[PDB]
């Protein structure tokens, strides 16, 4: 019940559709990290910088 | 053929008669869950088995309601337990698959 | 006589990039949804903030 | 240059099955299966039996499902179609040509394989009310259909759909039961179209040799007369009269299709005055404008319906009707030309080399005659034969016409249409 | 005719509570259901008697 | 029913000391209950299946 | 037997001559004893301007009714008795005049074409007759529901332009429109840049060209000169057009996007995404198991009448979409999924059905080319638009070459996020908005 | 001679997996288009007209 | 409709005046299908107008007085003029129509134009009828003098 999903035309379908769901992970993330101010990640960026240290 | 496979058959029975649908006067394939595949061949069923189908059903329901039992006569028997949905359970499966190779193509 | 229907003029609301019948549109699309968008972009953007 | 063609090749098996193929060099390819199977050969008991299985085409034979007749067909941009005439149904199949093989099984699947199952023949019932609804709604076919009942007792007398009464009370057993009895070898021809001969041979050998429902085109059409009479309003009266001629391949046959090109089919010419056409400018001497009016001419195995269709408003309905009896009396009194009926021999030489052109066209022409015929008969003796009839023979046919008990169909505000004994 | 069946509110404690089709045949596993919306609105009933003077 | 007591057994240790006994236990039990819901029930009803012809 | 490659190269070169004047003269030749002739033109509507409009439909109408040489039903007396077929048809962009002929008959065939196509007796008496004919044939056109909505379409489609405008012009001018009016139009536009003299089926080329020259030599003349205009470019807008009427049992609905029209490559690619979703009708055998989603779809559901999938195709523009036929209760339903289909297939496209696609067109090309008058009309209007014949091995060639990512590709650039225009008809309260229509035309997924 | 309806004439039903049903024969219509108000559908409880598997480049 | 050609008989029936008649006769007692919803305020108007006339008319009373009639008939149904004569004139003419079924069971009808109510020709058939059987006497009877 897992096995239906195998085969040419859903690896084609896979394909297609990898550009966007990693454009959604990109969105999601800096997403996250702009609503949290995350610190780690934001440190590094070259304008943002200059709200904590200063 | 042999000795060996009367005890699987004789367990078999035992678990047949240990569950206990019988006592209903149910057929096996009366107690099956009604999903999709399931639900096409009761479709395909003809009047004559569709009609003893419901009231079997509608037999068991009564006595469940009543928390009762039939006369041990009158239970279904192992041997005897026409199992009339299979073939057309089979058949809908047999094509739902087709449709589901045709798919990854 | 469906044929005496014809569309009235729209040219007093049509955008200037789509204002010539002898000319494409399919030019003009692109910068016409582009402003739009931007506009509710812009718009996401400040209420997010 | 194109090529030298090909011919023809044509073979009977000796257990009655006729196999024809060409290979003009086509691209695609049509294969027909062409079995006396019609709407004829139902009786009383089973109408609309052929109709419901005409429609019936993609339903599951033995190795394939419905899901792969319809998904392996699309798959390759084929094409599987029936057409019944009330004397034979014909499975045609099409395909670019290195599909055939496909093609082919799917085909023999369908006309010999069937299972009519139950649960998928219950579901396709509601689709001869649809089919239906959609045919009748041209006039015209209500009144072919009232003139065919009202001309024969017996068997081209029923109709090519299926009667209401029987919507949804045809059963599979009596689709096996057509199927057996009339889809057998000395009722079949298998006729290609951009296949080869050995391959249609070994298909045939292979997988056509079915023996015994039935033999015989035969009940045998009892020819009768009388008339049927449907009131409308509709907007126009629609009327046919009609007397029995000649079965296909006679010569008193090709008379009668002379004799319509005298009175005339169709036009020829877009917005067309129709000035070579005997009936309507005859109808039109009478009649202030909208009419039509041709000549009517069905042929089959056993028998046959000449005369004419008219077209009119109502109130005009006897006068369209009775100018345009009249015109044929007028034939049969002896008023013909020479070149009346030269043009007459152009205008149907041309029309049959036209029907021809194409390979939907041919095909079904090739199937119609080693149905009706045992033989391919080429375009140059189809020609020849034309030729070969006589001024006389065609006096003699609308002499026929006009002596010989009469069928009629009407629909339409009838009060004003006339009614056999009042032409 | 029955208001019961055609006034919107009545309606819908028609559907649930009147005339809904149910099993012929259900035990008294069946009567916790009901028994939990008891407790629920017994919990609010008591609960906001406590409020009034915690 | 093993279920059942099963949590019967772990309603009773959580009400019960952290110390010998009544640890190691009180460890089966939640493996148990673990067992039973993830492995064991579904393997059941799978060999109830093969019992029927199923 | 051959291979299907090896009987595309089979198919003789369709072989083009010039006179000096400018008729193109074009036979593809074969061993039919039959044939199609005559006379394609590059004249239009797209041509007419509003004030004479429905003129071409005018000529049409009067083409057949005398010449000079033979006046009154002479011609249709001469046609007839050699069992030769008569026909003609105008488009907002083409007009043809064509007889099917016995390939013996091919002398006499061009002698009238040529007579027809010049020396049109535009009898004062007879334009009087047809204007009311030709009121009537409005009347009965305003019946037929789809011809209507296609008409609507262009109407708003192209807004503003000449190919807004019917074929058949508006009542008024049928009213009004002068002898003078036409042989105006006429004399613009029947010279002989303009005209391919098409035949097909059993004859040699060369006879053809003597029969040019023959019967067609001084139009061109010389002359054209001064006041050849060209057609500009028209202006899609998109937009849309409802007629309410809820006396009409079914609703029509017409949806479509601008197209690139003759000239582009990417047609072809178009064709093939088309014929994915293809077409419905309610005697369709075999419903459910349909490979098309939505043909699938609308047959379980019934959802629809008919539906069909279009690319009309015009000089440098085109309207690419969708007609269908359905109750009052499923305009929405139907709308959905036809949408649906459109953005699956400019963001998911797969292989397997691309291939069904490019099949489908292969068997659709090859069976619309079989009979002199489909061959001879494919010379006829693919001269007029591409300047040569495009032989099958080449359309078999840029059939081949689409893959599901020059799907995707192709409708993304043509569909994907894209203002239609839009046309109902009917009962058609149910009907999306248009802002609603704008917003399917996009996914928020992708 | 022999194709029993394009002899011209009786009915000819043709259905199909894949284009739409078609009626026979003749019958006139045909010169009634022609002179006129001779509407008629096109496209009510029903089905499409010439149509399909017809086409292009 | 639908409730009287629940009868066999009442097709048939319908059929067999149909198929005697071009005329008047011929016509059916109940709405051809093709006229449900079409018939008009202005066709009932006229019907009336034209047929319920004083000299198309009668006014029986039963235990009512003559008087009563009398003055109703004077005062309320004094109307002039559609039309004269039972006069169409119905022609005979005769043929046949034929529904194919399965219903159980044929029903036929089978019949020749005889005489006209009133003169003596036509009591001859009334007494030819009961020489050769109208209905039953006898419940659950064989009809022995039939
Ligand atoms: C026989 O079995 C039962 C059902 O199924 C057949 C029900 O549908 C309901 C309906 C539930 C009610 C009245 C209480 C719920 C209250 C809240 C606030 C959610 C009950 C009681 C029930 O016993």
């Amino acid at each position: 019940m897992l096995t239906r999903f195998l085969g040419p035309r859903y690896r084609q379908l896979a394909r297609n559709w990898v550009p966007t769901a990693s454009l959604w992970g990109a969105v999601g993330a800096v997403g996250l990290v702009w609503a949290t101010d995350w610190r780690l990640i934001l440190d590094w960026v070259p304008y943002i910088n200059g709200k904590f240290k200063k | 053929v042999s000795a060996s496979s009367r005890w699987l058959e004789g367990i078999r029975k035992w678990y047949y008669n240990a569950a206990g649908f019988n006592k209903l006067g149910l057929m096996r394939d009366d107690t099956i869950h009604e999903n999709d595949d399931v639900k096409e061949a009761i479709r395909r069923l003809p009047e004559n088995l569709y009609d003893d189908r419901v009231f079997r059903i509608k037999r068991a329901l009564d006595l469940s309601m009543r928390q009762q039992i039939l006369p041990k006569e009158q239970w279904t028997k192992y041997e005897e337990d026409k199992s009339y949905l299979e073939p057309y359970l089979k058949e809908v499966i047999r094509e739902r698959k087709e449709r589901e190779e045709w798919a990854k193509k | 006589s469906h044929t005496d229907i014809k569309v009235p003029d729209f040219s007093d609301y049509r955008r200037p990039e789509v204002l010539d019948s002898t000319k494409s549109s399919k030019e003009s699309s692109e910068a016409r949804k582009g402003f739009s968008y931007l506009v509710t972009a812009t718009t996401t953007v400040g209420v997010a903030y | 240059v194109p090529p030298h063609p090909q011919d023809l090749e044509f073979t009977r098996l000796p257990n009655g099955l006729v196999i024809a193929s060409l290979e003009n060099y086509a691209p695609a390819s049509r294969i027909g299966l062409f079995i006396k199977a019609g709407s004829r050969y139902e009786n009383s008991n089973n109408l609309g039996t052929s109709h419901l299985l005409r429609l019936a085409s993609s339903l599951t034979t033995k190795g394939a499902s419905s899901f792969k007749i319809t998904r392996g067909i699309e798959a390759v941009g084929g094409k599987l179609s029936v057409t019944s005439t009330r004397e034979n149904m014909a499975y045609t199949v099409e395909c670019l040509r290195d599909d055939v093989d496909i093609l082919m099984e799917f085909l023999l699947n369908v006309t010999t394989a069937p299972e009519f199952r139950r649960w998928e023949v219950a579901a396709l019932q509601p689709q001869l009310r649809i089919d239906k609804a959609v045919a009748l709604q041209n006039p015209q076919a209500h009144v072919i259909e009232n003139l065919h009942a009202a001309a024969y007792r017996n068997a081209l007398a029923n109709s090519l759909y299926c009667p209401d009464y029987r919507i949804g009370k045809v059963t599979p057993v009596e689709l096996h039961d057509y199927v057996q009895n009339h889809f057998t070898s000395a009722r079949m021809a298998l006729i290609g179209l951009g296949v080869s001969h050995p391959v249609l041979k070994q298909v045939a050998e292979q997988f056509l040799n079915i023996r015994g429902g039935l033999g015989l085109s035969g009940a045998k059409a009892k020819y009768h007369g009388g008339e049927i009479r449907e009131q409308n309003g509709d907007s126009l009266v629609h009327a046919a009269l009609v007397a029995e001629s000649a079965a296909i391949g006679s010569a008193e046959a090709n008379a009668f299709s002379v004799l319509q090109h005298v009175l005339g089919a169709g036009p020829h010419v877009k917005r067309g005055s129709n000035a070579t056409s005997s009936l309507y400018q005859a109808v039109a001497k009478g009649v202030h404008q909208p009419f039509d009016v041709s000549a009517f001419n069905a042929s089959y195995s056993d028998s046959g319906l000449f005369g004419f269709y008219t077209i009119s408003q109502a109130a005009s309905a006897g006068d369209v009707i009775k100018a345009a009896y009249n015109q044929v009396k007028t034939i049969a009194q002896g008023n013909l030309s020479n070149p009346d009926v030269q043009a007459a021999k152009n205008k149907l030489k041309a029309g049959y080399l036209m029907s021809v052109e194409s390979s939907e066209g041919f095909l079904d022409e090739v199937g119609s005659q080693a149905l009706a015929a045992g033989s391919y008969t080429p375009p140059s003796t189809v020609l020849q034969q034309i030729d070969a009839v006589a001024d006389a023979d065609v006096i003699n046919a609308a002499k026929k016409f006009v002596s010989g008990r009469k069928s009629m169909a009407a629909s339409g505000n009838l009060g004003h249409t006339p009614f056999i004994d009042e032409l | 005719t029955n208001i019961r069946k055609s006034h919107p509110l009545m309606k819908i404690v028609n559907n649930a509570f009147i005339d809904l089709p149910a099993p012929s045949n259900i035990s008294s596993w069946w009567n916790f259901g009901s028994l939990l919306g008891i407790c629920l609105i017994l919990q609010i009933l008591t609960g906001l008697f406590l409020a009034m003077h915690y | 029913w093993a279920l059942v007591a099963d949590l019967l057994t772990l309603t009773w240790i959580g009400g019960q000391p952290v110390e010998h006994p009544y640890i190691t236990i009180g460890q089966l039990a939640s493996v148990l209950y673990f067992l039973l819901i993830l492995v064991l029930m579904p393997t059941a009803g799978t060999i109830e299946n093969k019992l029927l012809k199923w | 037997t051959a291979t299907y490659a090896q009987a595309l190269q089979s198919v003789p070169e369709t072989q083009v001559s010039q006179l000096d004047n400018g008729l193109r003269v074009a036979s593809e030749q074969s061993s039919q004893p039959t044939c199609t002739v005559g006379v394609w033109i590059d004249a239009g509507s797209r041509y007419e301007s509003e004030k004479n409009n429905g003129a071409g439909y005018f000529v049409e109408h009067l083409a057949f009714k005398g010449t000079k040489n033979r006046p009154g039903n002479a011609l249709e007396k001469e046609v007839e008795s050699m069992g030769a077929h008569l026909n003609a048809y105008s488009t907002r962009e083409h007009t043809a005049y064509y007889i099917k002929a016995l390939s013996k008959d091919l002398p006499k065939a061009v002698e009238l074409l040529a007579d027809i196509v010049q020396n049109c007796s535009l009898e004062d008496s007879q334009i009087e007759k047809e204007r009311d004919v030709i009121l009537q044939e409005l009347q009965e056109n305003d019946t037929s529901m789809r011809d209507v909505v296609f008409n609507y379409l262009h109407a708003t489609a192209f807004q503003g332009t000449p190919l807004a405008q019917s074929v058949e012009g508006p009542s008024e001018n049928v009213r009004k429109l002068s002898r003078a009016d036409l042989t105006e139009y006429l004399s613009r536009h029947y010279k002989a840049p303009r005209m391919v003299l098409a035949a097909a089926g059993g004859l040699e080329h060369r006879q053809l060209l003597d029969l040019a020259q023959k019967h067609f030599s001084g139009l061109s003349g010389t002359y054209d000169e001064d006041a050849v205009p060209t057609l500009s470019p028209c202006r899609f807008t998109g937009s849309q057009i409802c007629h309410r009427e809820d006396g009409l049992p079914l609703a029509h609905v017409a949806i479509a996007v601008e197209g690139p029209g003759w000239a582009h490559p990417d047609n072809v690619a178009l064709q093939v995404a088309n014929a994915i979703i293809g077409h419905y009708d309610c005697t369709y055998g075999g419903g459910a198991h349909l490979s098309s989603p939505l043909a699938s779809i609308a047959a379980t559901n019934k959802l629809c009448q008919s539906f069909q999938t279009f690319n009309i195709c015009y000089a440098d523009t085109g309207l690419l979409g969708a007609h269908f036929v359905c109750d009052h209760m499923s305009i929405d339903d139907m709308m959905f999924v036809l949408q649906g289909q459109w953005m699956r297939l400019c963001t998911s496209a797969t292989e397997s059905e691309v291939l069904r696609g490019k099949n489908l067109l292969r068997n659709a090309l090859v069976s619309h080319l079989d009979g002199t008058t489909p061959v001879c009309e494919d010379i006829g209007r693919s001269l007029l638009t591409y300047g040569r014949r495009i032989p099958l091995a080449e359309w078999e060639s840029r059939i081949a070459e689409v893959d599901a990512r020059v799907v995707r590709e192709v409708c993304s650039k043509y569909f994907y996020d894209q203002c239609p225009a839009v046309a109902g008809f009917g009962p058609i309260e149910q009907l999306p908005d248009y802002n609603r229509i704008r917003s399917g035309m996009f996914w928020l997924r992708f | 001679m022999l194709s029993v309806a394009a002899r011209s004439g009786p009915f000819a039903p043709v259905l199909s997996a894949t284009s739409r049903g078609v009626a026979g024969a003749l019958r006139p219509l045909v010169q009634a288009a022609v002179p006129a108000t001779s509407e008629s559908p096109v496209l009510d409880l029903k089905r499409s007209v010439l149509c399909r598997e017809s086409l292009r480049g």
